[PDB]
Parts: structure tokens; C-alpha cells; sequence
């Protein structure tokens, strides 16, 4: 939920650590319509 | 890749990621049901996630 998103270009890097993540509620709060995933099925990506 | 790649992509060779239960020794699911991965139920074509 940024006010805006970076150029191609100067794409922008930014790490997650220290943390626990849970993609159920960073799709469930936003709706959207673009997921592909290579290595990982998008449900198992909640465990591991 | 010699024989059976394609210069547009064979995309003729398909597997299987989605399913309940993982595959038993012996046999093979040519089943192709719409899974669900979502919360919600999913059915008809497609649905989302
Ligand atoms: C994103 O943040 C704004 C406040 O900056 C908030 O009003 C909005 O609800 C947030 N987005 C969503 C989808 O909740």
C-alpha cells in the first residue's frame, strides 16, 4: 500500500527479515489480478 | 530437447502442481477438476485464486 511505486529502472530493492510474513492477508486486503510463482506452489509459500 | 522442443515452444508436455493429496506410488491422475488454492470455494471454468 505505497503512495506510489518506482520507475523500471530504478526499480526499488527492499529486504524483509526479523519478521513473520503471511501472503493470505496481502492479497485478502487489496484485491488484484496478476500471480505466477517458480519454485513454490502459492499455497506451500505459507510455510516454508 | 533435440527432437521434441519446439523454436516457438513445446508446450505439448503438461504436469500436474495442484492437487488434495500427494500422487500414490503406481499410479497416475489425468484428472484435470478445477482446483482450489483460495478460501473460498471455486468452481464452473475457473475461479479466483
Ligand atoms: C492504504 O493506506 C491508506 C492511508 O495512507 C488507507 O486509508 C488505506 O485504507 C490503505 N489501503 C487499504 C486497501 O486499506
Amino acid at each position: 500500500n505505497a503512495t506510489r511505486f518506482a520507475s523500471v529502472y530504478a526499480w526499488n530493492r527492499k529486504r524483509i527479515s526479523n519478521c513473520v510474513a503471511d501472503y493470505s492477508v496481502l492479497y485478502n486486503f487489496a484485491p488484484f489480478f496478476a500471480f505466477k510463482c517458480y519454485g513454490v506452489s502459492p499455497t506451500k509459500l505459507n510455510d516454508l | 530437447n533435440k527432437l521434441d522442443s519446439k523454436v516457438g515452444g513445446n508446450y505439448n508436455y503438461l504436469y500436474r502442481l495442484f492437487r488434495k493429496s500427494n500422487l500414490k506410488p503406481f499410479e497416475r491422475d489425468i484428472s484435470t477438476e478445477i482446483y482450489q488454492a483460495g478460501n473460498k470455494p471455486c468452481n464452473g471454468v475457473a475461479g479466483f485464486n
